[PDB]
């Protein structure tokens, strides 16, 4: 295709090496989802696309248990979430699995109405899953027991990778496939308020995505959302009011530094924005349209991936390619995870690679 | 060339004769659209008809009309007509009354082939003050062509076309 | 006798090369009058000839092919593939045989805005003959060989008039054919004749005038002219050993002349008409060609 | 290339005079599409009509007639355009090798003749004071006789087969639309025979009566 | 002789029930509704109507049935006539 | 480019076999490039409808598409499509009932609606019921009935009952039948083929048979029926047969001025439809220092208006081949015949007639078969010498039987055509014999598209003399070439003449065997390199051919040294690819065949270029 893919510049200030590799199996492959593991008591829980799932020991990469959930394949979609002594998973075949960690056999299996693209989340004794149809469901941990199914509206053009709701003050907020970010009180299933921060600033809706599918992050009262067509918005939890707006947006994954906020543009443009006015700090143009992943904070620095398998490092001030890493030649399409001062990046066949600094 | 493409077979058509019902009899024939209105002749039939685009004036050309209809020194057409009557046609108007601007020309023998030997006539011209621009008539006289004298709606337009195109050239 | 008979077959092979030799607007179609670089053409002919000593022959060549390319800035070059099949029958004083050859190759051409055009072609074929002669005790035998034919040509079209163009042209072609070695020990004596690979070359300069009227009123693409062909190289070397002694033979050059052709007038979108001319060179070597004229009227 | 219209138009009419319809129409189309709203491009369209008609490009001639009549519903030269449309239909109808062998193209498809008759009828009804009316009327007579012959042939076949009421309907329509042709006069005996074969002679005496009245 | 002569039908057909619906003293419109539109009428002189049923299965005697309905020139039924035909050949 | 398709929400069938029926494809299989992997919304909807049908056809009546979602990767390169459904449950066809103002044909509808009890619902058979009930009501002449179907469902009993309401409407009659497009052929030739007689009650089957017969006439490239009601009376319909006339017949001419042959002259015309008159006229001739051949033939298929045809021919064949004495003999054959024929039903025709022939042959090359023939004639000339002359004249009676049911007139896609031709002598003729030949061509497709089809050709022939006699050799069968076993050579298979010394010398040339039998199987597939418009103008076939011809009179005892010729077991076998092209110049063929099981004297010609007939 006629699309510019600039080469990565060479810069180095320190050498990080891979702590270990895993090679769980035929994982994400050429698909696209939010398969990222979870860490608990120095044990990571990696999930394989083909129904396999393996727990691994940290700092040594030692297999703990590994079981397959084949049906036929399984097509796991949701991310890895852990609560109590159990892990919860959603699959593309419209099913949800509750596994009991070390045992491996599913503690309880139930069905859901639609694909479980949304990253599973546990909150207030209920797990919230957003199906790829315009519905969100609250499930009980005992055995299924769908608490409610809140309906949503969406046009037949929405990009996948749906938003992950977040809870605060007993109410869970989640974005919409048309921009209608909404809040729902998560004990009875009633929808309080919503607003469309995504402005259809184009000619015809066919080329306009204009949807938000990324998880919001709450700080006191402020919270954020990011639509594909742009429309960055700061909005407050009390109701549908907007403190400030910006016409850059175009992000699907972002983090907060407490004082600064990072983002990744469609053209692969990364800037740091402030709380009040959202003024850019710097930018990087080494990799344009190279499909980098979310940046993650680590020891006062930022770590990012790419669709070429060339891991990149960014300084917290003005940015700098402190280190560039090469571990796979096919690329990365996963979401980075950091915990206990350790970084893990998923691959297709080598799957999880744990790095050392 | 110069005629219709097809043969003249239809010229030999059978006569169109109707029929009459007898006593105590009706006839429903008058119930269609295939009715041929009666019309006089005096028209060029067979290959004698000259199918050829009716060249437009390039205004008023209902009959032999050749009046001139935006110009201020519009009187400059008469010296231009003198230039036209100069090497342009090598023919000074028969009555070049430029003072009265009634520069009536003389019959000529201009030719344009089309299986015609020559076709020239005295395109009489007079310049009144009518319409927006300085008016100047181009009313032709009897057209000669190969015939001694003859005139037709298209034929008169042919001679008038010569006055039409040349006068418009002055623009 | 035996030595001269092979030379006639080599001359027939030269004639086969001569039969393979054709024009630029005929073998691969006219470089012009075809608007699309993508097009399919063919070549069907049936020639004849004779020489002193009863060496007569008649050949029929049927070839097809296609080409496909795009446009450029000033030169609309095109190229494509083609296949060919030739079959000939010849008779001699005490020799008579039929030969055939199936082959595949590629063709290319390029014309400039100044009227000058160039063309090239290259084809590999598997030619097998089967003939019977009673001299040398050989009798009847069939032999096969691989023939790589390479040809280049060019022409300078002059826009003499709207229906006349005197276009000089010149061509050069070289071909490689592996020879055949055989001993006549079946008759009792060795009489072994060995022929090596032949890589002869030949050029040709031709002046022609083509008149191409159109509109279906005349629609006659007549083409008169003449050409002279000279064999640059001739590698028909054969070494023969027998009771009398050892002898060697080698090829000879050419000084041949060729005349014009027929009318070839396709009148309408449903009819056709054409003719061809043959050169009856009786005085020189009793040479000749094949001439015909026909046309097809389909309702 | 483009230039002042003087030279291009002059060359256009000059090669029209020479009769080179190919180059004439190429030039005219180029000039028209170059200046789609020129000062007197209507003359160019009329020349397009003439070139199509004389070059045997009849479908394009018909299309250009339709376009011109749509763009110019009223003009001092509509009669010429309609006459050319009728001529186009006429010429499309009758021309083939049967012209060489002299075979009456009478029982062939009549659709083109019907359209030509309709257009000539429109013209003659419109402007009887024009100059093409006499030739038009002669063509009307020829076309009407042709249609009558076609219907006569159909009736003849249907009688030959034995379908004794389809013939009645055909000849009755023939009478209802072609009151003054030879075909109906010759087809009246077909009426007589058909009515005879139905064992209902009551109309057959009336048919014989009208036949005797108009036979003379 | 013996050659294949295809079957031929030559008019609007009718049955006994269709005939029984007919009574003198009704208008053209609804009788046409009852019996269908006549195919062969008489525009000569009177405007009477015919209903002919013909069937020739090929190499068999033709079967005919004629129903002639004569009307006044106003739009109502004047009188009727039926004929099983089959007279002569 | 599309990436993934999912039918999540089902627990009755596997995803793969369900998506197999989709025209849209999610991934290319390994060892083929048959299909593509793009995204098209309209065919997504089409495949959705197909999925709906493939659930409703097995008693899943309570099925409905809950939703369908199409999405995109956040890279605008790969697309996923999901469908969420409701399977429902299995159901059984409770029964069928009929109702409405149906016509007196209730028995036919009731019989046609009968369904085996205890079986489950299937929408395909139901749709077939409405379609063919409409066809039935149209056969008696109800072109516009209205039918409705209601599937009442009792879930508590797992039953579905169908209530079908039928409204016949009104009778329909044809007012006129008008043709369009026939520029040249007279209206008579098209009208005489009809079966829906004008001025009568309409029959849809009659119109269909009429269009089929126009197709089978064989000089119309395309024909389309259209039935439309007049805007006048409530019940009257006009019928139109929109045709598009094609080319047929060719006039050809040529001259062969050359040294080795002097002057050769060739000319001729052959039309199956002369100027639209409907006749069939074929005349041709050629003159040469070795050849003087000419023939003339004229046939009228409609001498009388029932189907009766009358046709005759004459021919002069005094070629006088003299030079080089290469398996040739001086011969003048002049003759004529006249025949008449008639149909016996809608699809079968008989034909018969009489013929006169005369043949004079002199200076015959010696070979055993012809010497035996002459000995049977009662003449005993010298073996080594070749100077005798033989004059003969024959009265003869010939006959034929033809069955023809083809979807089209030339390279069709259905039906079968068989033709038997018998040729007997009668008393008063010098020769006493008879000869029977038979041809058969059966076309059978594999799908309703009628683009892929299998073809079976069979040819048989056998004859003999009577009263202790034998036919002349010059009227014997032959094999090899197009319209026969392909690729071998023009007339190469059969017994080979045994030359007497001038001991016996074998000849490569053939004399034709008294008993011939060949067969052929062809796959016919479209041409991928041809656009849509010309798609129905060419034909590509893969052919497998077998054949065998021999002489049933072969005294193998007297010449047992040479190979036996009375053995039919010596089968031949070839195969290859044939390309039939229809051109403004006519029909052409092109075959590149490789013989599999071949014999001596094959003279293999892997490139045949027959023109005409095809």
């Amino acid at each position: 295709v006629v699309k510019m893919s600039p080469l990565p510049t060479v810069e180095n200030q320190f050498t990080p090496t891979t702590a270990w590799s895993t090679s769980v199996g035929s994982g994400i492959g050429n698909f696209y989802s939010n398969l990222h593991p979870a860490l608990a008591d120095n044990v990571v829980y990696a999930a394989d696309r083909a129904g396999l799932v393996k727990a691994l020991n940290a700092d040594d990469g030692k297999e703990i248990w590994s079981v397959s959930l084949a049906e036929e394949p399984a097509l796991l979609s949701g991310g890895v979430t852990v609560s109590g002594g159990h892990v919860y998973i959603g699959s593309e075949k419209a099913q949800v699995y509750a596994l009991n960690t070390s045992d491996g056999t599913v503690a309880w299996q139930t069905k859901v109405a639609g694909e479980a693209l949304s990253r599973p989340v546990v909150s207030d004794g209920l797990v919230l899953i957003h199906t790829s149809n315009g519905q969100l469901q609250a499930l009980n941990e005992a055995d299924g027991a769908v608490k409610w199914t809140v309906n949503l509206d969406m046009p037949s053009l929405s990009l996948r990778g749906e938003s992950a709701p977040t809870t605060a003050f007993g109410a869970a907020v989640v974005g919409g496939d048309n921009g209608r970010v909404s809040a729902v009180l998560m004990e009875q299933g009633q929808m309080i308020w919503q607003q469309r921060i995504s402005q259809a600033t184009g000619s015809t809706e066919i080329d306009r995505l204009s949807d938000v599918d990324t998880t919001p992050v709450v700080v006191n009262g402020v919270v954020f959302a990011l639509a594909y067509n742009g429309n960055l918005t700061a909005l407050d939890l009390r109701s549908g009011q907007i403190m400030w707006k910006r016409e850059l947006g175009s992000v699907n994954d972002f983090i907060v530094d407490g004082n600064r906020i990072y983002l990744v543009d469609q053209n692969d443009r990364v800037m740091a924005l402030t709380i009040d006015g959202g003024v850019t700090l710097w930018t990087q143009s080494d990799l344009l349209h190279r499909l980098l992943t979310s940046p993650v904070l680590y020891n006062g620095n930022l770590v990012v991936g790419d669709s070429e398998g060339y891991l990149h490092w960014i300084n917290v001030e003005d940015g700098r390619f402190v280190a560039q890493q090469k571990v796979d030649s096919s690329g990365f399409q996963t979401e980075p995870v950091a915990a206990d001062g350790k970084l893990l990046i998923q691959a297709k066949d080598g799957t999880v690679y744990s790095i050392t600094r | 060339k110069r005629q219709v493409s097809g043969d003249e077979a239809y010229l030999e058509a059978a006569p169109l004769a109707e029929l009459h019902a007898p006593a105590g009899m009706i006839l429903p024939v008058t119930s269609g659209d295939y009715a041929i209105p009666v019309t006089n002749g005096s028209g060029a039939v067979g290959k004698a008809l000259d199918i050829r685009p009716p060249a437009q004036p390039l205004t008023q050309f209902t009959g032999d009309t050749a009046s001139l209809l935006e110009n201020g020194r519009g009187n400059t057409l008469w010296p231009q007509v003198v230039s036209v009557l100069q090497a342009k046609n090598y023919t000074i108007t028969q009555r070049d009354d430029a003072g009265q601007t009634l520069t009536t020309d003389w019959v000529q023998w201009n030719r344009l082939d089309e299986d015609e030997q020559y076709r020239g006539r005295y395109q009489i011209s007079v310049k009144p003050q009518g319409y927006q621009q300085a008016v100047t008539v181009k009313l032709l006289n009897l057209e000669q062509a190969g015939k001694p004298v003859a005139d037709a709606a298209s034929m008169q337009r042919y001679s008038t076309e010569m006055m039409n195109v040349i006068s418009a050239g002055l623009d | 006798e035996a030595t001269r008979n092979a030379a006639a077959l080599f001359s027939v092979d030269y004639k086969a090369f001569l039969n393979e030799v054709n024009n630029l607007n005929k073998r691969m179609g006219d470089l012009r009058d075809i608007n699309g670089e993508a097009g399919a053409w063919a070549r069907i002919m049936s020639g004849t000839g004779s020489a002193s000593g009863g060496f007569s022959d008649n050949y029929t060549h049927v070839q097809v092919g296609v080409d496909k390319k795009h446009e450029l800035d000033g030169l609309d070059l095109f190229t494509g593939f083609t296949v060919t099949h030739t079959d000939s029958s010849a008779s001699a004083d005490v020799f008579s045989g039929k030969t055939k050859s199936v082959g595949a190759g590629l063709y290319a051409s390029a014309m400039f805005d100044s009227g000058a055009y160039i063309d090239l072609i290259g084809k590999y074929v598997h030619h097998d003959n089967e003939y019977t002669a009673t001299f040398a005790g050989l009798g009847t035998r069939d032999y096969s060989t691989h023939s790589w034919y390479a040809g280049a040509e060019a022409g300078y079209r002059y826009h003499v008039t709207e229906d006349a163009w005197i276009e000089p042209q010149a061509e050069l072609v070289y071909g490689s054919v592996s020879g055949k070695q055989f001993a006549w020990k079946d008759q009792g004596m060795h009489l072994s004749m060995k022929d090596k690979d032949y890589n002869p070359l030949i050029g040709r300069t031709g002046v022609d005038v083509g008149k191409s009227f159109s509109g279906k009123d005349w629609k006659v693409t007549a083409r008169a002219g003449l050409g002279y062909q000279f064999d640059l190289l001739a590698n028909g070397e054969t070494v023969l050993r027998d009771a009398s002694g050892e002898k060697r033979i080698k090829g000879e050059k050419d000084s041949r002349m060729l005349m014009s052709v027929g009318l070839n007038a396709e009148i309408r979108d449903n009819v056709r008409f054409g003719l061809e001319f043959e050169k009856s060179a009786f005085g020189k070597y009793n040479v000749d060609n094949a001439v015909n004229a026909n046309f097809r009227y389909c309702f | 290339p483009d230039n002042p219209p003087n030279e291009i138009y002059a060359t256009a009419q000059q090669k029209l005079q020479d009769g080179n319809w190919r180059q004439a129409i190429t030039q005219l189309e180029a000039l028209d599409n170059r200046y789609p709203f020129g000062p007197y491009s209507q003359q160019v369209q009329l020349d397009l009509i003439y070139a199509y008609y004389k070059n045997a490009d009849l479908p394009l001639a018909q299309a250009a007639i339709d376009r011109f009549i749509r763009l110019n519903p009223t003009h001092p030269n509509i009669d010429y355009v309609m006459y050319m449309r009728g001529l186009t239909n006429m010429a499309l109808d009758d021309s083939a090798l049967q012209g060489f062998f002299g075979v009456d193209r009478s029982d062939r498809d009549p659709q083109h003749a019907r359209a030509a008759f309709s257009d000539f009828s429109k013209l003659v009804r419109g402007y009887p004071n024009s100059q093409y009316t006499t030739d038009a009327t002669k063509r009307l007579v020829f076309l009407k006789d042709r249609l009558a012959k076609y219907e006569y042939s159909v009736a003849e076949y249907y009688t030959e087969r034995g379908a004794w009421v389809a013939v009645v309907n055909r000849v009755e329509g023939m009478l209802r639309d072609y009151p003054d042709t030879q075909a109906t006069r010759d087809a009246l005996p077909l009426m007589e025979n058909a009515y005879r074969q139905m064992q209902m002679n009551a109309q057959a005496e009336k048919v014989a009566k009208i036949i005797a009245a108009n036979s003379s | 002789r013996v050659v294949y002569r295809p079957d031929i039908n030559q008019g609007n057909y009718l049955t006994a029930n269709d005939v029984s619906k007919i009574r003198v003293g009704m208008t053209q419109q609804q009788v046409a509704y009852a019996l269908g539109t006549p195919l062969m009428s008489d525009p000569f002189g009177t405007n009477t109507w015919f209903y002919v049923f013909r069937q020739q299965p090929g190499h068999e005697g033709v079967t005919q049935q004629t129903l002639t309905l004569t009307f006044n020139s106003s739009g109502v039924l004047t009188n009727i006539d039926n004929k099983p035909a089959l007279s002569g050949n | 480019e599309i990436q993934q398709i999912n039918i999540v929400g089902n627990h009755a069938f596997t995803t793969d076999e369900l998506i197999s029926h989709f025209q849209l494809r999610d991934e290319v299989p390994w060892w083929n490039v048959v299909g593509d992997r793009k995204y098209q919304k309209q065919k997504l909807a089409g495949d959705l409808e197909t999925l709906r049908s493939y659930y409703l056809d097995r008693g899943y009546a309570r099925f409905n598409i809950d939703s369908t979602q199409v999405s995109l990767t956040p890279d605008k390169k790969g697309i996923y499509v999901t469908v969420n459904i409701t399977e429902g449950d299995q159901y059984k066809l409770s029964g069928v009932e009929v109702s409405g103002n149906l016509a007196g044909h209730s028995a036919e509808i009731e019989q046609l609606t009968k369904i085996e009890p205890g079986e489950l619902y299937n929408g395909t058979k139901v749709t077939k019921m409405e379609d063919d009930i409409k066809k039935l009501l149209g056969r008696y002449g109800y072109a516009y009935p209205r039918v409705q179907s209601m599937p009442e469902i009792n879930d508590a009993d797992k039953t579905v009952k169908l209530r079908v309401n039928v409204d016949a409407g009104n009778r329909f009659y044809v007012r006129k039948i008008r043709f369009e497009g026939n520029d040249t052929s007279k209206d008579a030739v098209l009208r005489r083929e009809m079966r829906q007689m004008e001025g009568a009650w309409l029959g849809s089957d009659l119109v269909d048979q009429g269009k089929e017969r126009l197709n089978r006439l064989g000089f119309f490239e395309t024909v389309d029926t259209d039935t439309q009601r007049v805007p006048g009376s409530p019940d009257q319909v006009d019928v139109v047969y929109k045709v598009k006339e094609r080319n047929t017949g060719c006039f050809n001419f040529g001259i062969g001025y050359g040294t080795e042959s002097g002057v050769s002259f060739q000319a001729g015309v052959q039309q199956d439809n002369w100027l639209g008159t409907g006749y069939a006229v074929g005349i041709n001739g050629t003159k040469n220092d070795y050849q003087t051949y000419a023939e003339l033939s004229v046939t009228n298929p409609y001498f009388t208006v029932d189907g009766v045809s009358l046709g005759g021919r004459l021919f002069y064949n005094d070629f006088q081949a003299d030079d080089a004495d290469l398996s040739d003999y001086t011969n003048k054959s002049y003759g004529t015949d006249v025949t008449l024929g008639f149909p016996i039903n809608e699809y079968n025709s008989l034909r018969a007639g009489l013929g006169y022939v005369h043949n004079s042959l002199s200076n015959m090359q010696p070979q055993v078969a012809m010497w035996r023939y002459l000995y049977s004639m009662g003449e005993h000339p010298s073996t080594s010498d070749q100077d005798n002359s033989f004059k003969t004249d024959d009265f003869t009676f010939n006959y034929g039987w033809t069955y023809n049911k083809l979807d089209r007139g030339y390279f069709p896609t259905d039906g079968s055509r068989v033709n038997l031709t018998g040729k007997v002598t009668i008393p008063g003729s010098d020769n006493e014999y008879y000869k029977v030949t038979l041809d058969t061509a059966t076309y059978v497709p594999i799908d309703d598209d009628h683009k892929w089809v299998v073809l079976g050709r069979t040819r048989w022939g056998y004859g003999d003399g009577l009263g202790g006699k034998e036919m002349p050799f010059y009227e014997n069968f032959y094999a090899g070439g197009s319209s026969t076993v392909r690729g071998f050579q023009s007339n190469t298979i059969g017994p080979k003449a045994v030359y007497f010394p001038h001991d016996l010398c074998k000849s490569d040339d053939a004399v034709g065997g008294n008993a011939m039998a060949v067969a052929s199987l062809e796959f016919i597939t479209p041409t991928p390199f041809i656009s849509d418009k010309y798609a129905n103008s060419v034909r590509t076939s893969f052919f497998w051919d077998m054949g065998t011809v021999w002489d049933t009179n072969w005294d193998s005892s007297q010449y047992s040294g040479y190979p036996d010729y009375s053995d039919p077991s010596n089968i031949r076998m070839s195969a290859g690819i044939a390309l039939q092209w229809m051109s403004p110049l006519g029909p052409l063929v092109f075959s590149y065949a490789q013989p599999f099981k071949k014999y001596d004297g094959d003279k293999a010609e892997q490139f045949q270029f027959n023109i005409g007939k095809t």
